Order: C-alpha cells, then sequence, then structure tokens
RNA sequence: CGGAAGGGCACCACCAGGAGUGGAGCCUGCGGCUUAAUUUGACUCAACACGGGAAACCUCACCCGGCCCGGACACGGACAGGAUUGACAGAUUGAUAGCUCUUUCUCGAUUCCGUGGGUGGUGGUGCAUGGCCGUUCUUAGUUGGUGGAGCGAUUUGUCUGGUUAAUUCCGAUAACGAACGAGACUCUGGCAUGCUAACUAGUUACGCGACCCCGGUCGGCGUAACUUCUUAGAGGGACAAGUGGCGUUCAGCCACCCGAGAUUGAGCAAUAACAGGUCUGUGAUGCCCUUAGAUGUCCGGGGCUGCACGCGCGCUACACUGACUGGCUCAGCGUGUGCCUACCCUACGCCGGCAGGCGCGGGUAACCCGUUGAACCCCAUUCGUGAUGGGGAUCGGGGAUUGCAAUUAUUCCCCAUGAACGAGGAAUUCCCAGUAAGUGCGGGUCAUAAGCUUGCGUUGAUUAAGUCCCUGCCCUUUGUACACA
C-alpha cells in the first residue's frame, strides 16, 4: 500500500535529511549555530540576522 | 483530493476559530502541530486551502517555507454555511 | 521514452445491481436472517459482515480475517 | 537577598549606557553593589564564498558577529531592586537574572 | 594600439635570493576513452581540492524497473437501487507496492470520468533577464554646473614644473565653484604598574595541612587587601611633533634624539563596462518544453570512484641538519546538549594490545572538558650511507565503531607484504619581518569524516630598500589605412 510506503523511507540523516530554510534547498547549508541556511540566503540576509563584515 | 470530510471540518473549523491559517511548506510531515487534535497531516492538506484561494474563499501569501491564508467576506459567507452554522456562529473576526 | 508492453491495466469495479441480495433472508414467512458471517470487530459490533468465501472470512473496516 | 544579572547583547555602547543607568540607580538606592564584571567578547565568525556558482576569484567574506555581556551583582532585597529590571530596558538587551 | 618618445609604478613583473613546482607513489579536479548511466556547469589571467562538489542511501539532476497524484478550480456527466476509497490470504513482484490477476468484501460524496485550465520541474535559454559575484583595475582614475575655444564631434577645467602611495599637495593658470574615487572612516595589532571594576579571572599576604633539610616546594585546603598578570570599557598615545641637512626655503624628502609604535594587517571601495559565471541558491524570473506510460514525485538497485593516455591543484617523501625508542617541556583561535532534528563536548572508574566497550558525573559554557600537559623543538638510546630501521605505495588475513544497508574494500586498528623514489628536463609559481618555510591545533564540510579550505598559534631566517630588462599598469606627447579596436 502506497499510503504506508510513501514516506517509510529513512532520512533520518544525510543531506537528504536537511534543507535551505529560506530557499528548501540542499547544497551549500550552514549548520554553524544553528542558522540551517544555505550559503547565498545566509548571503542575502547575513546583515538582517546581525552578521557584520568588518574585518 | 482524498481525506474524510472529518478532517476537513477541522481545516475550516480551525480557519473559523482563527481566521487565518499557517502551514509549513511540507507534504511529507506526519501531523499539523495545531491540529494534533485530529489525524490531519499537511500533507493533509495545504492544497485544498489552495482550492479556497483559487475559488476565492481566501487569499494566500508564501513566506519563507510557511503558507500563510487568509480569510475573506466571501469566504465566510460560504464556510458558515457548508458548516451549517447560523449566523449566531462567527468567528474572532466578527466578535470584539 | 520508450516502453515494453502495453500499460498495466487498473483494476475494474465489476458493476453488481443491488449488492445487498446476497446477504439477508427474504420469504414470506416474517423472518429475517443473514446469509454471511457477522463480524466480531470490536469496533464495529454487529453492523456489516465478513467476506465469506470458500476460503476464510474478511471484514473490511478493521481488515479481520478468519480461515478454515 | 543576592541577585545577579546577566546583560547580553550585540551592540556595546546601548548596553553599557543599561549597565551603567542601572549601577547610577542602585548606589543611590543605598546598596552594596559590585559594578560591572565584563565576561570575554564571543565574536561568531563565518567565512563564505562571496559567488553564488563557482566562478572567478576564490574571494570570501568574513562575517562576524560580536556578543558581549557583563554580570552586575546586587546585596539587596527582591523589590528594592525589581525597579530596574524593568525599566531601563532598551530593544537590544536581553536580562538573564539569578537568586540562588 | 605601436618591436614610437618622455615621466613614474607593481614579487598576481624583474633583480638578489628562499621555499618550491614540473621528475616518483598516492589523493583530488578536468579532458579523453569506456559504459545502462559513467549527470552537469566553468576552459589564459578571471575553468581545472571551483560550484562551499570530502557523492555508500538521500543528495541526484544520469541510467534500469515499479508505485502515487501530491491534475487546484470551473462546466457537463454518472451517482445513495452506490461516484468511488482501502484490503488478508494465493499467484505475481524485487518487495509484506491490493502494483496488478482470481475471489469477494469494505468506504461513503470527500471522489472519478471527460473538457477547458492549472500546478510542478536540479528541463532548456546566463545570447531574454534580476540579484549576487568576478574581472577590466589595486592601479588613480572619473564627472556635472557656469564661463572660454571650436560649425561640429569635442576640448578647457582634469596642468609646464616640483612632490606624493594617491588627480596627494604646493604652484602655475580661461578658467571659477564643486561631486565621487584617494585620503579621512570602522575593525584588528602593538603601549599604559594612571581610571572603572571583578567567588564564572586572578596576584600578594596570613592561617592550616603534606614533604625535605629557620628556610624551600605545593594547580593542597581556606579568608584580608589589591588589580601587576587576565578580562573589557572609558580615555590617553603619534602629529613628519622635535633637532640637522636637502628643498622655489613652498609642497615635501633623508638621517637622528626622545620614546610602545616614526609605513601593523585588513574591510569598504568611483565612472564606464564584460553577450564573463550563476535559470543546478531561491515560491527572483519572462519565454519555450513537459505534465499521468510525466522531464512532477516516491521507492529499490546502479553510476557520478568506471581506465591504454594527457594536464592542474596538493600530500608523503628521496634521509644522519635524519629515523627509531624513552624522558622533558611550552600555545592561540575556537567549537560544544540542536523548532523541524535523531546527531553535542567530554572529565573520571573498570574490562580490553588496539581501535573500542561497559558505568556513574560536569558543562546551554571566562563555571565542565581545561592550567586546552598540541606538534615541531629540547635531553638521553639504537642505527651507520646500505633503496637501510629512509620511503610507505600496493596487497593478504583478522578485530572494533557509525549507519536501515559498506561490496567497487565508509572510517579506525593489528600483523604481514615493503613498489617507485638518490633532490627531478624544457619550463614555471609564491614571497621580503614575525615575512617565507617547518610544525601541529581549531572551524567549515561531518551519522561515519580531511591529502581541501578558512583561521590560529609555535619555531623563525637567506636576500632586497632597487629597476624598467621581462610581463603588465598609469599619465603626457606623437603616428595610425585600427574602431566588436
Ligand atoms: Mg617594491
Ligand atoms: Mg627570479
Ligand atoms: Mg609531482
Ligand atoms: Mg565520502
Ligand atoms: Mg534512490
Ligand atoms: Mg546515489
Ligand atoms: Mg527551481
Ligand atoms: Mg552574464
Ligand atoms: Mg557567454
Ligand atoms: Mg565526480
Ligand atoms: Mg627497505
Ligand atoms: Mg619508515
Ligand atoms: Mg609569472
Ligand atoms: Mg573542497
Ligand atoms: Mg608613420
Ligand atoms: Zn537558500
Amino acid at each position: 500500500g502506497h499510503q504506508q510506503l510513501y514516506w517509510s523511507h529513512p532520512r533520518k540523516f544525510g543531506q537528504g535529511s536537511r534543507s535551505c530554510r529560506v530557499c528548501s534547498n540542499r547544497h551549500g547549508l550552514i549548520r554553524k549555530y544553528g542558522l540551517n541556511m544555505c550559503r547565498q540566503c545566509f548571503r542575502q540576509y547575513a546583515k538582517d540576522i546581525g552578521f557584520i563584515k568588518l574585518d | 483530493m482524498l481525506m474524510p470530510k472529518k478532517n476537513r471540518i477541522a481545516i475550516y473549523e480551525l480557519l473559523f476559530k482563527e481566521g487565518v491559517m499557517v502551514a509549513k511548506k511540507d507534504v511529507h510531515m506526519p501531523k499539523h502541530p495545531e491540529l494534533a487534535d485530529k489525524n490531519v497531516p499537511n500533507l493533509h492538506v495545504m492544497k485544498a486551502m489552495q482550492s479556497l484561494k483559487s475559488r476565492g474563499y481566501v487569499k494566500e501569501q508564501f513566506a519563507w517555507r510557511h503558507f500563510y491564508w487568509y480569510l475573506t467576506n466571501e469566504g465566510i459567507q460560504y464556510l458558515r454555511d457548508y458548516l451549517h452554522l447560523p449566523p449566531e456562529i462567527v468567528p474572532a473576526t466578527l466578535r470584539r | 521514452k520508450s516502453y515494453t508492453t502495453p500499460k498495466k491495466n487498473k483494476h475494474k469495479r465489476k458493476k453488481v445491481k443491488l449488492a445487498v441480495l446476497k446477504y439477508y433472508k427474504v420469504d414470506e414467512n416474517g423472518k429475517i436472517s443473514r446469509l454471511r458471517r457477522e463480524c466480531p470487530s470490536d469496533e464495529c459490533g454487529a453492523g456489516v459482515f465478513m467476506a465469506s468465501h470458500f476460503d476464510r472470512h474478511y471484514c473490511g473496516k478493521c481488515c479481520l480475517t478468519y480461515c478454515f | 537577598h543576592r541577585i545577579r544579572i546577566t546583560l547580553t547583547s550585540r551592540n556595546v555602547k546601548s548596553l553599557e549606557k543599561v549597565c551603567a543607568d542601572l549601577i547610577r540607580g542602585a548606589k543611590e538606592k543605598n546598596l552594596k553593589v559590585k559594578g560591572p564584571v565584563r565576561m570575554p567578547t564571543k565574536t561568531l565568525r563565518i567565512t563564505t564564498r562571496k559567488t553564488p556558482c563557482g566562478e572567478g576569484s576564490k574571494t570570501w567574506d568574513r562575517f562576524q558577529m560580536r556578543i558581549h555581556k557583563r554580570l552586575i551583582d546586587l546585596h539587596s532585597p527582591s523589590e528594592i531592586v525589581k525597579q530596574i529590571t524593568s525599566i531601563s530596558i532598551e530593544p537590544g538587551v536581553e536580562v538573564e537574572v539569578t537568586i540562588a
């Protein structure tokens, strides 16, 4: 049966377990301090979150 | 979409009791957190609330990974006589 | 894409008129009875019935099975 | 009778204006207070390739986020110094208060 | 633009040098071959350890099979005498996918059938685009207004000279007044025995304890001062300020005193551009393609690792300035128990050669790991110029961990095997003071996880204070039949 089989595959780990919290994209993720957003979205939102480039 | 009508009226019941509706973009996650009283996944639905949008009953915005839907005056009039509510049974929108 | 055989045929519902006629005893004597077996289901007490084959019994909402 | 507040923020001047106008009130509320003791400031560094694709010179931003934190001690009864917990608050500073 | 001239500049140029690389083994990316697929983008600088790209599954876009609709909505149909959900056997399948087949049950307007339309797409188009990045271009360059010279395109201002890192200033002056860039600016480094303060940082005293012979040691225990060490705030500090030359005695340059510093390192970065890269970051996106036998999506397996060759970034080395084995003794950045979300960092006790395992504890952190007992270095053994105890590729057998699953060996261990390699042709890269180079430690990636990258320390030089020879850059003059130059 499809209803008991469509979500039985374990993605409890791996990069398939994770996605960008703006993009739903699976590459370039920054898990440092639980940002969980891709590198380009973090580039977009770094000043808004509060990471100031001063060095 | 196939779904019990009991799950369907639980969805519209929450859409009444607070005149908005928020859903994470996930057609795979087991159940809605606010609607844990019922056996209703986010798979079991967001697309019917899109159906209310496409009929005109809600208006949709989609932030980062989260749908938001807003009830309309066109939508309340339909939904109350879909869930067989009188004009006495009203959301927080009609009450102070 | 190319393919191998014709498509796998979908299961079809065999249309039977008055699908309750396999079930009850209708006679001029004032009686009513059940041809098939009643379900021992806990959630469905005495409402619905089994699928009495020549081999085993099956009830639907509870997916219940009693063989021989 | 001994409470301790922890002031944590990112901007140092609006942290230390709260950290000063609380102590100025605490000295005129006739207490025995220990002043600002400053924990080492936590700099959060993220170095990221600037380019969305993999083209160009290999350039990197070094984004930083400095977080500053103070401890203030009060040898005071509670309601004597429960004004300054909820007054002189600016939208940047989080307060973490303990007693025991 | 010049294999034209003049004036300057830059270790992505050169000199003087240093380490190398190109030679070998292996890692990894690219091409090529092969293949069901070996997904794809990028090809001088500005593609080639790049896409944060260390892919077992997922990722995944590629291939071979099998499910699902997750086709909104509208109209017309059938439809409670049933539109249609779901299913245990048994075949069938790869499979406990009712996926189908035979048999009947269940469920109840949620549906399904068609017709329009819509949705989704790591499909295409970066030669339609946005945003972002890179590059021209790390050099000093760029532009209005008003006035002047030209019919005009244009030019002047924006400059003869001196000077500067600088279109930086003095000065000159048909220009005058301005704007950006440069500079200023913010962070970072160095300095304060003066300020603020410290039971989550200590120092010094004093009391007690332990060991030795009144004293010495103690990160052994504890409290009266203080903030030197530590933390991080407020200030101070340095300006070519002082002296002596050089200088239109200007702008400024050289040397020296006094002193922590007489040039710390970055960030930001103009106008104009480029068919540069990205549609595979995006629910940024136009158009096109596809849309139920799907280019949607899911599951299972495989590939992205395939191997006659070529290239690039790297790691290990070719040993005695070394290797092995004991002993000794010093860091600085960090990170750490997660909305989803399972996965943290570990002190210490015991079993085990070892990876490991079994128990109790701390830490959401200047509190516990931790005084981060790091490596190199230093002292003592064994070696002895031998492809040797250099080197550790390749390969065999076994043992643990993570994982649903490791075979094409995930990783780590143990034993054994012991290859090339004797300092690398033409050629060629990076760099000048805490620099190169050696050396380890963090972070990212991470379930398992560094030959990569980004940071951090530790040890610490040779040579240079110059030039335009080479490669390029800037300004002026000049020539031009070039102008997608
Ligand atoms: Mg030079
Ligand atoms: Mg040379
Ligand atoms: Mg080589
Ligand atoms: Mg791997
Ligand atoms: Mg798969
Ligand atoms: Mg795969
Ligand atoms: Mg997309
Ligand atoms: Mg382009
Ligand atoms: Mg092009
Ligand atoms: Mg590959
Ligand atoms: Mg040998
Ligand atoms: Mg050896
Ligand atoms: Mg060169
Ligand atoms: Mg890499
Ligand atoms: Mg001529
Ligand atoms: Zn993103």
